[PDB]
RNA sequence: UAUCUGGUUGAUCCUGCCAGUAGUCAUAUGCUUGUCUCAAAGAUUAAGCCAUGCAUGUCUAAGUAUAAGCAAAUACAGU
RNA sequence: CAUCCAAGGAAGGCAGCAGGCGCGCAAAUUACCCAAUCCUAAUUCAGGGAGGUAGUGACAAUAAAUAACGAUACAGGGUCUUGUAAUUGGAAUGAGUACAAUGUAAAUACCUUAACGAGGAACAAUUGGAGGGCAAGUCUGGUGCCAGCAGCC
């Protein structure tokens, strides 16, 4: 065609360095492709969960945010509260119960934006670290730090140094360069206007990431609660029969199909099947939805809905294009067909205000109900309704002080479920068999088998100890991190066991041995095995004597000494326990302390024996 | 108070670093005893 | 007076917990030990 | 004053390449980051697109004062 | 390209200072002031995101803390010279905290200083590597395999 000499440039080195740096910038954009599965017409409100220590002032933060984005001060905040921002955005705020870890774990599983608040004068606390680890293990949402109580500092030098230290600790825990907000005072029950304005501005322009777990399993945030039973049914049969309960909220993630009887998991409650579902009209619509509606026929102050409270070129590019083109073919075949069968075959895509109703609901979900704890509903894949044993890998968490122990209770969260199991920790005998480990290694990973509901492979899980708020102390609560390797029913776990025995009559190259067995058939069953002495000479067993009850005769290569003690080495197969206990943390009269099985050291200290 | 305070292990965040001597903080003392062992060796061989 | 479904579920969970704790606090089985 | 050593050979020599050690107004990244002084910061890929706020106004004794403006020389007289 | 609405019409240009988007993988404050340097006007007086001040990822660069002197017992060179020690004795001091004063447009900070502040100096230094090259291991244990010897060491 032409010459490469003619199409040259004036500067080689600048091309070399700019091209290398541009290649690095271009490979910074590459990612692993997944699917969004988010609606384009009416996206659901983003969930903003505020998380921090008890007395640090999160209610004032959500109060100031709502006041700045609505010009309306609201008091007595409880439950999720929905606000509209801009022309398309809606944010549902939710306050975290600080003391409980259960709803805390559910919040970290559910939330899309997490406002994490830290006392500036005190410093970082254990609740912040625990929530950060739970969020990191279960799929990290967008974390935004805010620091309060900064008017308690009496010097500017200490204030600047503490701000730098908190910012760098946050940059260690979260990505580096993450910006966090500094809140000055509470002078009128709320924060200064400029900082609240910057908080509102940052979250009104931010975009979110498609997490792996949110894009296949449908989930639901419940905004209000109502019990639907006839009062005569309450009166006549003793007020205790399990009830029909209808609950309201917003669907996120995946269309939950419109056929009745789909299986449902409620975190902190259990597992049900939904009786009926329907799509109520949205009670807090975006304004743009209102001009769209008015355009179908061609909300000045109700921006708050709080019923809970009182008033090609690159492979990455072509795979993303493939995901987008199958998404738009699915959308365009959805658009050309009647809306009733759209509702029938897709089943309530996200952004829909959905009222669902179950049957057979216990009392303590209704009787001891409180508005200050979140309610989370979750759709279930079929693989998660089956039970079995799971073989995973886990480590002792690097901030947990003490190691774990085999056959001890562990309260672990996996998927949408949170339950207490009795795992057995095994190592491998160098890819030959499954060696049973009595303890947990201090700095390496061990496999673990435990009974529970099945799940997809490569699904993260996180275990903790007892969740009662009384005997917490200064210790850290996360105890096991890892992913699941495989699901099965039975695996071979092997424990080495050496039976002990003594000699009583010594011939030459032949001994008479007693004190391991008590019957002749026990010796006759184990004939042909090899017994080894303590000193180290080799031999085997030969015959069982008839008239003695347990004495038998065995062979040896050398003359056995009288004080030598024989042992027989066997490989006893042990089995897992089939205990499955859901935590039912939302089904308690206090919900701050739930005790199931206690640790071995705990019960040994309780009844005073070693 | 009931506020669960921070721990030293989880604040400074130095995990699995090898335990080094007190004299590795200051280079002057380490080079002092290095030169001192060197002159002891020199005094032992130049007798 | 009368028992609910939650009450019977919690009492059977509680007796399972009591049985498991009694099994755990007791001495281990000879097949679950070493150099026995 | 000017940092090279091997392989490519059983040795002797070109030629390119590879492995290693060291220096970097070189790009990117990681770990760590107590004090003093100092001073660089959206060019590298897009002179791509911009919410909101500010960035150019100005009166002397000395151009025009009936402000139903403010306080105290019947032509005005201060501000 | 793109904003507003009553649908008739009106309005737009951050390669100024902040700040945001441009990937779902990221990086300074939408801060204070004309006190300094100068610029503008009718003009000593007003204005100036020009500019200065402070804040912010170790750009780059300078100087520099994290210890110093002993007594006792062993190991020494062997009567005068050193090391080791869950041994011991008093001195000296700033990283921080802080009345004050200085500093500054007002501050922060620096320089100065009444007082507090050190034995595990816990007031808790890091990053790598070890036959070579151009330095520092003829150190230790464990793991996968062997139709090699013995046979479960
Ligand atoms: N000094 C100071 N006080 C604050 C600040 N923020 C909040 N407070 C005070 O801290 C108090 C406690 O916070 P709460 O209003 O009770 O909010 P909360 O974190 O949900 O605490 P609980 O309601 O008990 O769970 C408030 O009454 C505020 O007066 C702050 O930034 N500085
Ligand atoms: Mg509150």
């Amino acid at each position: 065609g032409h010459n490469a000499k003619a199409f040259a440039v004036a500067a080689p080195g600048k091309m070399a360095r700019t091209m290398q740096r541009s290649s690095d910038v271009n490979e910074r954009k590459l990612h692993v492709p997944m699917v969004d599965r988010t609606p384009e017409d009416d996206p659901p409100p983003f969930i903003v969960a505020v998380v921090g220590p008890p007395g640090t002032g999160k209610t004032t933060l959500i109060r100031s945010l709502v006041r700045r984005m609505t010009k309306s001060t609201l008091n007595d905040i409880q439950g999720p509260i929905t606000v509209v921002s801009g022309k398309h955005r809606r944010l549902t705020f939710l306050e975290c119960p600080a003391d409980d870890l259960n709803a805390m774990i559910d919040i970290a599983k559910i939330a899309d934006l997490v406002l994490l608040l830290i006392d500036g004068n005190f410093g970082f606390e254990m609740e912040t670290m625990e929530f950060l680890n739970i969020a990191q293990h279960h799929g990290m949402p967008r974390v935004l730090g805010v620091a309060t109580h900064l008017d308690l500092f009496k010097s500017q030098s200490t204030l600047r140094a503490s701000k730098k230290r908190l910012k760098h600790r946050f940059w260690t825990e979260v990505y580096q360069g993450a910006k966090l907000f500094y809140l000055s005072g509470v002078i009128n029950g709320r924060y200064p206007d400029r900082e609240i304005l910057n908080l509102s501005r940052f979250i009104s322009v931010m975009k979110f990431r498609p997490l792996k777990w949110r894009n296949e399993h449908p989930y639901m945030l419940a905004d209000r609660f109502t019990d639907l039973t006839h009062p005569e049914l309450i009166e006549t049969q003793g007020l205790q029969i399990d009830r029909k309960v209808a609950i309201y909220g917003y669907l996120h993630g995946t269309p939950l199909p419109s056929a009745p009887g789909t299986r449902v998991h409620i975190a902190g409650v259990g597992d049900f099947s939904v009786a009926q579902i329907e799509k109520l009209p949205d009670p807090c619509p975006t304004p743009f939805y209102q001009q769209k509606l008015d355009d179908f026929e061609r909300d000045k102050d109700k921006l708050i809905y709080a019923p809970m409270s009182d008033v090609y070129d690159t492979w990455y590019e072509l795979q993303k294009a493939k995901i987008s083109k199958q998404l738009e073919i699915n959308n365009i075949e959805y658009q050309e067909m009647t809306p009733e069968q759209r509702q029938r075959i897709e089943g309530f895509k996200a952004g829909s205000y959905v009222r669902i109703v179950f049957e057979k609901v216990p009392m303590e979900f209704v009787k001891n109900f409180n508005p200050k704890f979140p309610i989370v509903m979750g759709g279930l894949l079929p693989t998660e309704i089956k039970f079995g044993i799971v073989k995973a890998r886990l480590r002792r968490h690097r901030w947990h002080k003490k190691i774990l122990k085999t056959n001890d209770p562990l309260v672990l969260s996996l998927g949408w479920r949170r339950f207490q199991t009795l795992p057995i920790y095994t190592t491998t005998d160098s890819r030959t068999r499954t060696r049973m480990l009595k303890y947990t290694p201090e700095h390496t990973y061990c496999n673990a088998a435990f009974y529970g509901p099945l799940c997809s492979p490569n699904t993260p899980f996180c275990g903790v100890q007892i969740v009662a708020n009384s005997d917490t102390g200064n210790g850290f609560r996360i105890a096991a991190t890892g992913i699941v390797e495989e699901i099965d029913v039975n695996i071979e776990i092997v424990k080495k066991l050496k039976l002990v025995g003594f000699p009583y009559k010594i011939f030459k190259n032949t001994a008479f041995i007693k004190d391991m067995f008590s019957s002749a058939m026990e010796v006759a069953r184990f004939e042909g095995a090899q017994i080894k002495t303590v000193s180290g000479i080799r031999g085997e067993i030969k015959r069982a004597l008839s008239k003695p009850e347990g004495h038998y005769r065995a062979a040896f290569e050398d003359k056995i000494l009288m004080s030598d003690i024989v042992i027989l080495r066997s490989w006893y197969p042990v089995r897992v326990k089939k205990f499955y206990n859901p935590v039912t943390s939302l089904l308690l009269k206090e919900k701050t302390e739930w005790k199931g099985l206690r640790l071995t050291g705990q019960i040994r200290a309780a009844m005073n024996l070693e | 108070d009931g506020k669960r305070a921070i721990n030293y292990q989880i604040l400074k965040n130095k995990g699995l670093t090898p335990k080094r001597n007190k004299d590795n903080r200051n280079s002057r003392v380490k080079k002092r005893k290095k030169y001192q062992k060197a002159q002891k060796k020199l005094k032992s061989v130049r007798a | 007076k009368n028992l609910s479904s939650f009450e019977k579920q919690q009492i059977e969970i509680r007796k399972q917990i009591e049985q498991l704790e009694n099994e755990a606090v007791a001495e281990k089985k000879w097949s679950l030990k070493g150099e026995v």
